RNA sequence: ACGCAUUAAGUACCCCGCCUGGGGAGUACGGCCGCAAGGCUAAAACUCAAAGGAAUUGACGGGGGCCCGCACAAGCGGCGGAGC
RNA sequence: UGUAAACCUCUUUCAGCACAGACGAAGCGCAAGUGACGGUAUGUGCAGAAGAAGGACCGGCCAACUACGUGCCAGCAGCCGCGGUAAUACGUAGGGUCCGAGCGUUGUCCGGAAUUACUGGGCGUAAAGAGCUCGUAGGUGGUUUGUCGCGUUGUUCGUGAAAACUCA
RNA sequence: GGUGAUGGCCUACCAAGGCGACGACGGGUAGCCGGCCUGAGAGGGUGACCGGCCACACUGGGACUGAGAUACGGCCCAGACUCC
């Protein structure tokens, strides 16, 4: 069957970047919606939208590619997989690339980027490193 | 390997082969030799190296090489043995440290005296 | 005034029905000591000849590096054909920690305080190529802010910006003592 | 165990003025011996060795005690090379040499060895004492009638006094105000290679 | 893949099996 | 590297099996099963400083394709037979 | 060799000779006593270099080289390996590097060794996918609403003996 | 019943239950820890000194006194070992 939705999401983004496709369509979820909102805020994607399909809803993402076809995203990889659930005390909020990359923490306040998560002081589960 | 496998079986380490069995946690041992003689190493190194067949006090018989070029050593001699690997010989592992209880220091050796047990020139 | 290196001298030989027609190689890594870095792989019967081939090669084939006073921005993983390296930034006062190859690379580039570590394929050829892959992979915060449309504030931390303006004022005063 | 060999020897070996008045150095900068003309192999290791070699032979200390000072230096919160150098310059004998009462580094070592100073009310025959800020180094009582030192205090026109020293004493009373810093020191080889060696 | 490896394997197996033929008897009539 | 490349050896997670230098040895001892043949689990002493994978140049081939030389075939006179 | 040598000088540490001489005791005791360490540590004065340096290595790894004697030998070796009279790799000469009151060897443990790879590895041919399936225990799990706060996460008290480690 | 106290800690009686693949039952080794060594870090090794607990006092058991006893320089018994 399938088991890992977040990894499916990230892999498919990686794949569409790999192919230099312009848009992607996925099945829809509230977690995925928060993810696309956060990524829009941080500036990787241009803009998403929630469309529909035969029985279920759907997310549609529109990527971002530099002017000379410079991909906006180097790579990406999930951290907290099923099996090893990778939690964090706020003392060790993992930075990325001197701090230049981005984490995506899920916390009491919802889905917090690494910086805001540190400022608020609280933290919790990890989902991904991004850069 | 999934973490479930790691949990359920483990990570079985290697073990490094502990060399120098006869000494048994000793740096040196005390020896009373059986035979003192000479034997030739492998085909390229054509020579005739000087060896003894010692009964240490770990109760293990061992072939052991004799450095330098001189020996007052024959049967029954009371000597002291230490560790060191000779390339040339098949299973030789132990050397006799010169200047301990029978082994008289080689003569006119004046460079590198600490290892061969030689007093300094006056 | 360009620093030049020798981190590889191997004695190769084609074989003809007669015998062994010997030969030499050389791997040269050039850098002015300021960030300009290039690599040649010369070869001939004469070691001067091979090394000079590699010299002109690297004089052509330079390459620009994200340097900071004396350290790069951030860590990266450089994987090559067979070699792997883990470049990681140091704090000023560290030294150019590497072996022979990557050390020569980063001393040509003048990075005085940085780390690496060889994780496989110890041969200097592919050590160097993984090193160079890492250096090409280094991305500048200016570039990142530019591409994702957010300022260097939202895109980069505070300690780096401290060091940026610090080394910038140091470089301005350096030029003002040099020329002016 | 203080060194004893010729100052000319290491000088001809590595090729630096450290003594100053070495006409044999000027005459024969090449290394000495039977292969004194012969050629030497280059590397990273040889350079990093030569660094500390020159430094610790300049100042008299030994390898292991230099390593102790190094452990303190990288134990500091500052940075290893230059704070090591500040530590290393904080010595008593080197301070008085740069004050210029003494001719040779050996001579400053010997002066502090023989107890010819008198520091804040205690005899200090300590050739490695560490002098922090605001240390009132007076000199002892019998210091007057040392004849070559009389000539020293009278016509001490040798190598100048640096910035962080001064004498405000008719009795040749030398005082610390600040500590040495590398921008103003300007001494031979810098200690980055030393750091890289000791953290090899 | 080369074949020297499998040759050495084959050799070991043959020789042990031949030994077991020549000792087919005594093992049976000893292991009681 | 050979080569895989929507029937992936790439892209990521889930589960499992499995490996940690070669040889000794998948052997010995002990056990389980087996009518027997024998299968499975499965070491050590001791020893070697390598065993090995992919590709290149050369040579070689009682593998091949294309060719030349009194190389053979044809025609002659000899050696090996005796004397010196 | 080598500024080394003497020899013109200077201070003499540290040892040595002799006198002075301790805090440790707001203590104890109601008694004139109370220091094993201890007449040392510490001083103060006298004579004068007078009483003082050795060890391992040198082809590269690993900074430092040449000559002499033997020449398949005796012998060295941590690895490559060195040696069949012309050795910078054997013993010795001079010389030089390293360290220094220690210097080398030995024995074990960690690292290097991403060489049991949670951080941090692999299985087409290099060692490695059970001969293939069903399936128990177990591990893992689609979308959404509501809920408990068990995990997880935040702070505070309690606790983490002292000694340790590190900063001042 | 028993001890300062809960308690198969012991006693006669009722049921037959319990433990185990998350390793019982066995074997080998070994005192534990604050700590010490190494390491970038994790982690690995390890338990000199000092400090805190456990156990031991020729071998094997038992009880006494007593607030409290493995009662080292106490008792009793059986051994083994040395002396009169």
């Amino acid at each position: 069957t399938m088991t890992d939705p977040i990894a499916d999401f990230l892999t498919r983004l990686r794949n569409a970047n790999s192919a230099y496709h312009d848009e992607v369509t996925l099945p829809h979820s509230k977690l995925k919606a928060n993810i696309a909102e956060i990524l829009k805020r941080e500036g990787y994607i241009s803009d998403y939208r929630t469309e529909d399909a035969r029985v279920g809803k759907s997310l549609v993402v529109q990527l971002k590619y530099g002017p000379s076809r410079e991909r906006s995203i180097a790579g990406l990889r999930r951290v907290s997989k099923p099996g090893l659930r990778v939690y964090a005390k706020s003392t060790n909020l993992p930075r990325v690339l001197g701090g230049l990359g981005v984490a995506i923490i899920s916390t009491s306040s919802g889905l917090l980027t690494d910086r805001q998560a540190a400022r608020q002081g609280v933290g919790g589960e990890v989902l991904a490193y991004v850069w | 390997p999934t973490i479930q496998q790691l949990v359920r079986k483990g990570r079985r380490d290697k073990i490094a082969k502990v060399k120098t069995a006869a000494l048994k946690g000793s740096p040196q041992r005390r020896g009373v030799c059986t035979r003192v003689y000479t034997t030739t190493p492998k085909k390229p190194n054509s020579a005739l190296r000087k060896v003894a067949r010692v009964k240490l006090t770990s109760q293990v018989e061992v072939t052991a090489y004799i450095p330098g070029e001189g020996h007052n050593l024959q049967e029954h001699s009371m000597v002291l043995v230490r560790g060191g690997r000779v390339k040339d010989l098949p299973g030789v592992r132990y050397k006799i440290i010169r200047g301990s209880l029978d082994t008289q220091g080689v003569k006119n050796r004046k460079q590198a005296r600490s290892r061969y047990g030689a007093k300094k020139e006056k | 005034n360009y620093i030049e290196r020798v981190v590889s001298i191997n004695r190769v030989s084609k074989v003809v029905k007669g015998g062994r027609r010997f030969s030499f190689t050389a791997l040269v890594i050039v850098g002015d000591g300021k960030g300009m870095v290039g690599v040649g792989y010369g070869k001939a019967k004469e070691v001067p000849a091979a090394i000079a081939k590699g010299v002109e090669e690297a004089r052509k084939n330079f390459f620009r590096v994200p340097l900071i006073g004396s350290t790069i921005t951030h860590p990266v993983q450089g994987e090559a054909a067979a070699g792997v390296v883990m470049l990681r930034p140091a704090s000023p006062g560290t030294g150019v920690i590497a072996g022979g190859a990557a050390r020569a690379v980063l001393e040509c580039a003048g990075v005085h305080d940085i780390l690496a570590k060889s994780l496989g394929s110890d041969n200097a050829i592919n050590v160097v190529h993984a090193t160079v892959a890492a250096l090409k992979l280094l991305q500048r915060p200016e570039e990142v802010a530019a591409r994702r449309g957010l300022p260097i504030e939202d895109v980069a931390p505070a300690g780096m910006l401290k060091a940026r303006r610090e080394s910038e004022a140091l470089a301005a005063a350096a030029a003002r003592e040099g020329s002016a | 165990a203080r060194y004893t060999g010729p100052a000319t020897r290491k000088s001809r070996r590595l090729g630096v003025d450290l003594v100053g008045g070495d006409q044999s150095f000027e005459k024969r900068p090449y290394p000495p011996g039977q292969h004194g003309r012969a050629r030497i192999k280059e590397s990273e290791y040889r350079q990093q060795l030569q660094e500390k070699q020159k430094a610790r032979f300049s100042y008299g200390v030994m390898e292991k005690q230099f390593r102790r000072y190094y452990e303190e230096a990288n134990r500091q919160p500052g940075k290893t090379g230059d704070n090591l150098l500040r530590i290393l310059e904080s010595r008593l004998d080197n301070v008085v040499y740069r004050a210029g009462l003494a001719r040779t580094r050996r001579m400053a070592r010997q002066l502090v060895s023989h107890g010819h100073f008198l520091v804040n009310g205690v005899k200090v025959d300590i050739p490695s004492y560490r002098v922090s800020q605001y240390d009132i180094i007076d000199v002892k009582e019998k210091s007057l009638n040392t004849l070559p030192f009389q000539i020293a205090r009278e016509t001490a026109g040798e190598r100048p006094i640096p910035s962080w020293l001064q004498v405000v004493g008719e009795r040749q009373r030398i005082l610390v105000h600040q500590l040495p810093e590398r921008a103003q020191i300007d001494v031979p080889l810098t200690e980055q290679l030393i750091v890289e060696l000791y953290s090899k | 893949g080369s074949v020297i490896k499998k040759r050495r394997k084959r050799m070991s197996k043959k020789k042990h099996r031949k030994l077991l033929r020549r000792t087919r008897v005594q093992r049976r009539k000893l292991g009681k």
